[PDB]
């Protein structure tokens, strides 16, 4: 997978019909569906971190989110599409990691930045002062959880 | 009469009266009778320490009556206030919150609700100032005592100092 990662790194149309012109797109459930680099470091940290090298994991995920929101000037490194995981989803497995390695002041670092950009989403909390029926996704409680275990 | 007379001691009276007739009504009055103006006040300071000296009457007094009744009984006299809010501060803590309903609860059928304590804080806050600066620092004291926490879930007596705003 690490060396998968560096290929893909890397990058004529004939007037004639080549098979290329009659093949269908691949599927996901093929085996020639590549996703990208920050598609696939991802899978590398993922895979990585069910074994249990949460100091390699961790390096992995800073790395992923580097490419992510540190891209304004390059080609578009996109997120992990929506049959994966979703963006904060990806915050929160930086921080299990980041925990595992024993990086606290790293994953409460990860924690504030997320809540943050999104304090905006987030709910207003005055059901608190008015005690099932106001919303906050799981990603939220779940963020509160992990600020908190570190 | 029985003041003046001096045969026998106060007390005696209204202790009997207590165990004789209905309590509900008595208690009431008494109440109301700590703050008619004085007309000949040893009336009242004949009552208070009457009450000082039964508590278990004085426990279903606080518990029986409404809540402006007995905050404005606390700054006519300051003799009361210290135990009143001791009476509630034990109340306070012996409930438990569950967190499936959002709201402190009592174990046994007569401990007092949420909004029954709520509201006698509620009262006793929407007073003169020297009753304020008393239970304020009687709930930050209690506050401190049980964890200086500032989320609810946790203590009773941070769940009111929010409550309040």
């Amino acid at each position: 997978l690490e060396l998968l990662v560096e290929a893909l790194n890397v990058p004529a149309p004939q007037f004639l019909i080549e098979v290329e012109l009659l093949l269908p797109p691949p599927d996901l459930a093929s085996p020639l569906h590549c996703g990208t680099q920050s598609q696939t470091k991802h899978i590398l940290a993922s895979r990585c971190l069910q074994t249990g090298r949460a100091g390699d994991a961790a390096e992995h995920y800073l790395d992923l989110l580097a490419l992510l929101l540190d891209s304004s000037e390059p080609r578009f490194s996109p997120p992990p599409s929506p049959p994966g995981p979703c963006m904060p989803e990806v915050f929160l497995e930086a921080a299990v990691a980041l925990i595992q390695a024993g990086r606290a002041q790293d994953a409460l670092t990860l924690c504030e930045e997320l809540l943050s950009r999104t304090s905006s989403l987030l709910p207003k909390m005055s059901r608190l002062w008015e005690d099932e029926l106001p919303y906050c996704p799981l990603w939220v409680s779940a963020t509160h959880l992990l600020q908190g275990q570190a | 009469e029985v003041g003046k007379a001096e045969a026998e001691r106060p007390a005696r009276f209204l202790s009997s009266l207590w165990e004789r007739l209905p309590q509900n009504n008595f208690l009431k009055v008494i109440a109301v009778a700590l703050l008619q103006p004085p007309l000949s006040g040893e009336g009242s300071q004949v009552l208070v320490h009457w009450l000082l000296g039964n508590s278990e009457v004085f426990a279903a007094f606080c518990r029986a009556l409404p809540a402006g009744l007995l905050t404005l009984v606390t700054s006519r006299h300051p003799a009361l206030s210290p135990v009143y809010l001791g009476l509630l501060t034990d109340w306070g803590q012996r409930l438990h919150y569950d967190l499936q309903k959002g709201i402190w609860v009592g174990t046994e059928s007569q401990d007092v609700p949420w909004e029954e304590l709520h509201n006698r804080f509620q009262s006793l806050c929407q007073a003169p100032p020297p009753l304020k600066d008393k239970v304020l620092t009687a709930l930050e004291t209690c506050k401190a005592q049980d964890g200086d926490f500032e989320v609810p879930g946790l203590s009773i007596w941070t769940d009111l100092l929010l409550a309040l705003r």
